[PDB]
């Protein structure tokens, strides 16, 4: 077939990063070690810093549209009960 | 041809050659690259270039002598040569340069010169040296933190630090006569020799050495040293093998010839009876490999070295070589077994058989400091005859079916994958 356009990712071989020279590295066989070494010092620490470096950006944007639906819930309460009739054919026109 | 053993004190080996037109006398010590820490690593090393200087080589070159030296895992030996008539001259040397006087080769002005020249022999060997020292890193990842690890020349960084008082402390705790072998091949009758040391009182010192504590042990993992500037991929890798003494030490040896070796741009090496030569010359898939089986005092390593120039079909090379080796397992025939068993047969003889004194005399006394004698190349020969297929399809069994791998590489390896993908082609899931 005929060759394709250019891309940005190669294969096996020819990926297409920068060169590479002067790291090592180093690995031993899953066989050779321990058997589930996680439960403990991951849900110590490290299962808690992981959200609570974060909770800020996700609890203010959760608290102002909680307290926004709340409010709009209980003026509705109102204005259909027996107290709030006067203020319903006010705001209805 | 038939070698003698004989104990006085000092223990002496022969092998006695009268077609031979030089002869070799020295000694071999029990301790090798094996017995050091890493910190006085390189220790050894210095010892035999302190042996091959120029001062003390021009004193034997005025005799007629000349001087060699090895260095390996288990074992050193320290070698004088002669003509046949004048192996009187060789001992007294071995005497006086090596056994009574070091402070005339341990002066300031000959270690300081000859630390220089050993820095630079190693510098040399880590820059350019790609399949050896490929090797040499499949050691040290394979036996990680045991004593077997430590790399026989030494390193850069532990090599700078040594002083003469590390020499002088390790020579005290090795170079016993508990520990040492003479030995004498070529042209030199046994007798003769005996009495040569017996008409002095040599003695080195008397004593046993260190007992190290940690014993050898494989542990499977991977090494990469990757260098895009380079233009070919180097890889080794290996199984825990057999060591010396090991009754399944001649099963291995003929595991690993059924394989054998390779070379792609030799026309009569491309016609070996190999099965794994059809998978690799259809798309060019290697430039050569070979396969090997050491073996040491305490463990081995049995598998296979390769060059390639062919980058992006690296794993197609790691995959047939390793679908080939399943086959000893499940069904390897009887055929391959006996063209094993002929090349076996002339590969031992050429190794024991050269015309060459000084590999004589290293392999004697090696053999002699462990064992305590040494076979014979007619017994070895029928210990190979009486192997069968059943004899392989045990051991391949218990060594390399669903067995832990030691992985070394270094070039333009990015299409070497990682290790589980490599480690579940050790078993099949047909059988």
């Amino acid at each position: 077939g005929p060759p394709s356009g250019k891309t940005y990712m190669g294969w096996w071989g020819h990926m297409g990063g920068p060169k590479q020279k002067g790291i090592t590295s180093y690995a031993v066989s899953p066989y050779a070690q321990k058997p589930l070494q996680g439960i403990f010092h991951n849900a110590v620490f490290n299962s808690f810093r992981r959200f609570k470096s974060q909770f800020l950006y996700v609890l203010i944007p959760a608290g102002i549209y909680w307290y926004w639906w709340k409010n709009g819930n209980e003026y509705n309460e109102f204005l259909y009960s027996k107290a709030g009739r006067e203020e319903l054919e006010r705001v209805n026109v | 041809a038939e070698v003698t053993q004989l104990s006085n004190g000092i223990v002496v080996a022969t092998e006695h050659n009268p077609s031979a037109h030089t002869a070799s006398v020295g000694v071999v010590f029990g301790s090798g690259a094996a017995n050091e820490n890493p910190y006085n690593n390189g220790v050894s090393n210095l010892w035999k270039n302190i042996f091959l200087s120029k001062e003390n080589s021009a004193v034997a070159a005025k005799e007629g002598l000349a001087l060699s030296s090895n260095i390996s895992r288990d074992f050193q030996s320290y070698i004088v040569s002669s003509l046949p008539g004048s192996t009187d001259k060789s001992l007294d040397f071995l005497n006086q340069s090596f056994i009574q006087q070091k402070a005339n080769l341990l002066s300031s002005s000959n270690f300081e010169a000859t630390k220089k020249s050993v820095l630079k022999q190693v510098q040399d060997f880590e820059e350019n040296d790609h399949p050896n020292r490929v090797l040499e890193h499949l050691h040290s990842t394979a036996f990680q933190n045991t004593p077997l690890s430590l790399p026989t020349r030494g390193t850069l960084e532990s090599l700078e630090n040594l002083v003469v008082a590390d020499l002088e402390s390790f020579a005290n705790n090795h170079f016993l006569n508990s520990n040492a072998v003479v030995v004498g091949t070529g042209n030199i009758k046994h007798e003769d020799l005996v009495n040569s040391i017996e008409s002095k009182n040599l003695s080195l010192q008397t004593g046993t050495k260190p007992v190290l504590k940690k014993k050898a042990a494989f542990l499977g993992s991977e090494v990469r040293l990757r260098d895009d500037t380079l233009p070919k991929a180097w890889i080794s890798l290996a199984v825990e093998g057999e060591p010396v003494n090991s009754p399944n030490y001649f099963v291995a040896k003929l595991a690993a010839q059924i394989f054998g070796s390779y070379n792609a741009f030799e026309p009569a090496s491309r016609l070996q009876g190999i099965k794994l030569l059809d998978n690799i010359q259809e798309y060019q898939l290697c430039d050569n490999f070979n396969h090997f089986s050491l073996s040491y005092k305490d463990s081995g390593l049995w598998g296979f070295s390769t060059a390639t120039r062919n980058v992006t079909m690296i794993d197609d090379l790691i995959h047939f070589t390793l679908k080939q080796w399943n086959r000893l397992t499940i069904s390897v025939t009887d055929t391959e077994v006996e063209r094993a068993k002929s090349l076996l047969k002339l590969q031992l003889g050429q190794l024991y058989e050269s015309g060459n004194p000084v590999n004589d005399a290293n392999l004697l006394g090696a053999e002699v400091l462990i064992k305590g004698s040494k076979l014979s190349l007619g017994e070895a020969f029928k210990k190979i005859d009486a192997i069968t297929v059943k004899d392989v399809k045990a051991w391949a069994g218990k060594r390399l079916w669903d067995q832990d791998i030691a992985i070394a590489g270094t070039g333009q390896i990015e299409g070497l994958l990682d290790y589980m993908r490599i480690r579940s082609d050790m078993s099949m899931m047909r059988w």
